[PDB]
């Protein structure tokens, strides 16, 4: 992605303090309550019916901190995103099946999440580093998909 | 358009913003402005720098639309009739602007309100402004 | 939902679909599987050959919930209120999935009613199929 | 894109019977009258304001020639689409600003029309075929925002 030195600096200084556990086991919790038909991909995770079950769900928060891992290796490697997800991409689309239009939410339910955790450390500056970032992972992980 | 349950959440929700909704307004729209660039270009008659009276204006009548459709969800359609002229006839918005509008309102409500941005608050909020987009793109269904 | 305009082009429109309602809805389910292989993935239980007597079958139950549709515009949601139960509540259908299948209705419509499909009752049976959409997945709203 | 052999022959065999002026003023036309916001990208080309208007203007028909015409070389180029629409990128995101979900929109128009000139002709196989060139075109144009 096309971020300033100033920029990178800044999106950098921020994933340090970002708690991989609490922070993915948040925004994975929260895709699945706000937009339940993501449920279908995870009914191997069990109870999901209601917003506290899925909080508390120790599966969900697990799976959280991979993805949230995941996500920390393209802020360290912003320079070549579609290398590092290249195998993800292909996880999603050919086994999956997870449409690419779902990756876009996760990025912006990350952001959310980064915004109610940081507060106004998280400024309007910042904020816009991180759509470009979260956008850049969702375009390498829907490479495989065209 | 919205559940029982939703309504609960989101008159409860917005009492806390209570009276900062101007100010979110305005911080929305500037993290709007700042993340998604192409949406300056239906305000070019707008300063739009950090601090602009006149972004702080405008967030104010945004807010105050935001209340007034809080007060009445039971009927958007009629409540925001003339926002939906404005914004469908007149200005011809793109239906995707709303949805970046949406989240930025989310993101800031996030910043302001940490405690009580809970999952369930933020899913019915979510529905609450996808409810209000929908009444003003309603010209193009 | 509708314009009264929109409403009397899409009665119009289904009056010459007629009886074909059904191999419709058949030819939209198979150039949705072939176009976007990702569907698929919602009928694991069907034989999704072409003249597969399954997909025939089920594309009648949707040309026919389609002419129900047509014939109760005024009142969608609860001339749907069962197919919204069954798509967001059970299926899950990722609202993403609608805007596909009602890209192959039209382009089906197109191929077999190529003088009745002039752009003014195009614009209308595309607020149509969003309207059927929207109440599909109103369970997430 | 991913292409075969025998998907690639169909689709540039249909190219051949494809009126750029007759089928590009339609789908333009389509765009226009479909989805009105985009009328707020033409407004130099005057009256836009019916369903006759608009198809009968002539700024419509010459510019829908001109986007067939690109779209014709994209066919005519299917291993490199990004070079073939680097400019355009440029042109539609740095100087119009169009957001990326337009260009979605106006290649499934294009599909919807292709089928009402083909008729029987435009079998399933060949959409599917098509979908995945109009997917291409909207991509490389969407190349240059990110
Ligand atoms: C930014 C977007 C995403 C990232 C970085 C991401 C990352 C990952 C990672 C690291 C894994 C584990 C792979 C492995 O262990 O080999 C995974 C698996 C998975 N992902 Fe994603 N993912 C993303 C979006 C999504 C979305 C939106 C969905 C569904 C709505 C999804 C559904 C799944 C599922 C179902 C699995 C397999 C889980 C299991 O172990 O049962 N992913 N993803
Ligand atoms: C929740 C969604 C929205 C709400 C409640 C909203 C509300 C409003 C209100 C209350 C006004 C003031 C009209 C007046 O002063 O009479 C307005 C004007 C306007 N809105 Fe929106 N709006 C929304 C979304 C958008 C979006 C997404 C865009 C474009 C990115 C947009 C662009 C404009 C413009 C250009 C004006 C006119 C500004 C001026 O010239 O003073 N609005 N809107
Ligand atoms: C205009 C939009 C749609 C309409 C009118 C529609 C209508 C229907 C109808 C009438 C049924 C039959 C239920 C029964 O037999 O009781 C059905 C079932 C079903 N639909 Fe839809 N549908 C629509 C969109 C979709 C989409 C986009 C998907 C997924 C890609 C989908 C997936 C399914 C599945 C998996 C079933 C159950 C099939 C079976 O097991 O027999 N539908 N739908
Ligand atoms: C597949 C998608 C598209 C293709 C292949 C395409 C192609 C073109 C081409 C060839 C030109 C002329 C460039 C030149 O003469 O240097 C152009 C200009 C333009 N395009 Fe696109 N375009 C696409 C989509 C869109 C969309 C979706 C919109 C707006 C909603 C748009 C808006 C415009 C405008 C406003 C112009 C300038 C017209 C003028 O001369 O005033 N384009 N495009
Ligand atoms: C993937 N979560
Ligand atoms: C409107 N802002
Ligand atoms: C449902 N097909
Ligand atoms: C561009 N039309």
């Amino acid at each position: 992605v096309q971020l300033s030195g100033e920029e990178k600096a800044a999106v950098l200084a921020l994933w340090d303090k970002v708690n991989e556990e609490e922070v993915g086991g948040e925004a994975l919790g929260r895709l699945l309550v706000v937009y339940p038909w993501t449920q279908r991909f995870f009914d191997s995770f069990g109870d999901l019916s209601n917003p506290g079950a899925v909080m508390g769900n120790p599966k969900v928060k697990a799976h959280g901190k991979k993805v949230l891992h995941s996500f920390g290796e393209g802020v360290h490697h912003l320079d070549n995103l579609k290398g590092t997800f290249a195998a993800l991409s292909e996880l999603h689309c050919d086994k999956l099946h997870v449409d690419p239009e779902n990756f876009r939410l996760l990025g912006n339910v990350l952001v959310v999440v980064l915004a109610r955790h940081f507060g106004k450390d998280f400024t309007p500056e910042l904020q816009a580093s991180y759509q470009k970032v979260v956008a850049g992972v969702a375009n390498a992980l829907a490479h495989k998909y065209h | 358009v919205l559940s029982a349950a939703d309504k609960t959440n989101v008159k409860a929700a917005w009492s806390k913003v209570g009276g900062h909704a101007g100010e979110y307004g305005a911080e929305a729209l500037e993290r709007m402005f700042l993340g998604f660039p192409t949406t300056k270009t239906y305000f070019p008659h707008f300063d739009l720098s950090h601090g602009s009276a006149q972004v702080k204006a405008h967030g104010k009548k945004v807010g105050d639309a935001l209340t007034l459709a809080v007060g009445h969800l039971d009927d958007l359609p009629g409540a925001l009739s003339n926002l939906s002229d404005l914004h469908a006839h007149k200005l011809r918005v793109d239906p995707v602007n709303f949805k970046l509008l949406s989240h930025c309102l989310l993101s800031t409500l996030a910043v302001h309100l940490p405690n009580d941005f809970t999952p369930a608050v933020h899913a019915s909020l979510d529905k609450f402004l996808s409810s209000v987009s929908t009444v003003l793109t309603s010209k193009y269904r």
